[PDB]
C-alpha cells in the first residue's frame, strides 16, 4: 500500500509512493539509478536500487560500505544520503535495497570540453577541493575521482559523487601499485584541471602499459629518489623503459589555451606531480592564489558469511 | 568575491 512498482528497462523499481515519475539517468555496476520527484520534499531526487547486494561476498561488502559511509559523511560537495528503504518486510525476505540521494544538473564530462574561464574554472576546483578535503577528515581516500563521478548543477555547484577504490585520471603510485597517501587525489584533480584548459584528456592510454608511458612521455622520467621505491618486479620494468626527457608546463599548457593564467599554470606544475611526495596537498592547493579566492572555513574545514552481511545491511537500513 | 552563479551546460 505504501509501495507501487514502475518498470525501468528490464528492472522493477518498487518505491514508496513519494517517488515519482521514475526516469533512468544511468547505469553503473552498483546498480541503475532514476531521477524521481519526492512530493514530501518537493524536489527531484536520485534513486539508486542496488545490484543484487548479496549476491556473493564482494557485493554485500560493497554495499555495506557504501551505505555506512554514506551515512556518516556530511557535507556540501559530496553527494548526500536523503533516505533509505527495502520493500521486504522481514530479514528472510529481505532482497532489494533502494538509496535516495541528491540529484544534480551533469557529470564534469559535458563542462570539461566547453569554454569555462578563469572565474568558472577556479571556482569548481576549489569545491571539488573543499570535498575531497571532507572525504579526507572521514579517512576516505578516493583515488577514482574522474569527470564522470564528479557532478554539477546550473548554479555552478558542485558535488563528487562518491567514495572511489576499495584509467586516465589514476595517480601513478596507483598504477604502479605503490603505497599513496592524501595527495594521490591531487594528481587527479591535476588531470581533471588539465582537461578543462588543453580541452581534452591528458594521458589517454589505451592500456595500462601506454599509460605510464604517456605520462612519462609529457612529465618527463622520476628521478631515482622514486624508482628506489618502487617494487622489484616493477622496479625493473619502470627502469628499462626508455628514458623520456620531459616538457615543460609552458609547453604542455601554453598562453595559446587560455582566456590568472600563468596561475593555473604554476598550481598544475604542482599538482601533476609523479613523485607524491613532492606533489602538492589539498590543504596547500585550497590556499594556492589560483584558489584562495573563494574561501569560506565552514566549508574548507572483518570476513562475515553473506547471511551475516545480509543481517548487517538490514540494520543499516532500518 | 561573488562567486559564480551559473553555470552553461
Ligand atoms: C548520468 O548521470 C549522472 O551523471 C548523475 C548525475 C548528474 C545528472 C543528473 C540528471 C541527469 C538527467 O538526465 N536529468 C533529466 C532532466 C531532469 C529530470 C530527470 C531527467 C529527465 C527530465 N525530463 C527530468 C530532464 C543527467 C545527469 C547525478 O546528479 C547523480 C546523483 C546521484 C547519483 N547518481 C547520479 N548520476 C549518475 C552517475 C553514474 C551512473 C548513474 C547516475
Amino acid at each position: 500500500n505504501n509501495f507501487y512498482s514502475v518498470e525501468i528497462g528490464d528492472s522493477t523499481f518498487t518505491v514508496l509512493k513519494r517517488y515519482q515519475n521514475l526516469k533512468p539517468i544511468g547505469s553503473g555496476a552498483q546498480g541503475i539509478v532514476c531521477a524521481a520527484y519526492d512530493a514530501i520534499l518537493e524536489r527531484n531526487v536520485a534513486i539508486k536500487k542496488l545490484s543484487r547486494p548479496f549476491q556473493n561476498q564482494t557485493h554485500a561488502k560493497r554495499a555495506y560500505r557504501e551505505l555506512v559511509l554514506m551515512k556518516c559523511v556530511n557535507h556540501k560537495n559530496i553527494i548526500g544520503l536523503l533516505n533509505v528503504f527495502t520493500p521486504q518486510k522481514s530479514l528472510e525476505e529481505f532482497q532489494d535495497v533502494y538509496i535516495v540521494m541528491e540529484l544534480m544538473d551533469a557529470n564534469l564530462c559535458q563542462v570539461i570540453q566547453m569554454e569555462l574561464d578563469h572565474e568558472r574554472m577556479s571556482y569548481l576546483l576549489y569545491q571539488m577541493l573543499c570535498g575531497i578535503k571532507h572525504l579526507h577528515s572521514a579517512g576516505i581516500i578516493h583515488r577514482d575521482l574522474k569527470p564522470s563521478n564528479i557532478v554539477v548543477k546550473s548554479d555552478c555547484t558542485l558535488k563528487i559523487l562518491d567514495f572511489g577504490l576499495a584509467r586516465y585520471y589514476r595517480a601513478p603510485e596507483v598504477i604502479l601499485g605503490m603505497g599513496y597517501k592524501e595527495n594521490v587525489d591531487i594528481w587527479s584533480v591535476g588531470c581533471i584541471m588539465g582537461e578543462m584548459i588543453k580541452g581534452g584528456v591528458l594521458f589517454p592510454g589505451t592500456d595500462h602499459i601506454d599509460q605510464w608511458n604517456k605520462v612519462i612521455e609529457q612529465l618527463g622520467t622520476p628521478c631515482p629518489e622514486f624508482m628506489k621505491k618502487l617494487q622489484p618486479t616493477v622496479r625493473t620494468y619502470v627502469e628499462n623503459r626508455p628514458k623520456y626527457a620531459g616538457y615543460s608546463f609552458e609547453k604542455l599548457f601554453p598562453d595559446v589555451l587560455f582566456p590568472k593564467a600563468s596561475q593555473a599554470r604554476d598550481l598544475l606544475s604542482k599538482m601533476l606531480v609523479i613523485d607524491a611526495s613532492k606533489r602538492i596537498s589539498v590543504d596547500e592547493a585550497l590556499q594556492h592564489p589560483y584558489i584562495n579566492v573563494w574561501y569560506d572555513p565552514s566549508e574548507a574545514e572483518r570476513e562475515h558469511t553473506i547471511e551475516e552481511w545480509k543481517e548487517l545491511i538490514y540494520k543499516e537500513v532500518m | 568575491p561573488k562567486r559564480p552563479t551559473t553555470l552553461n551546460l
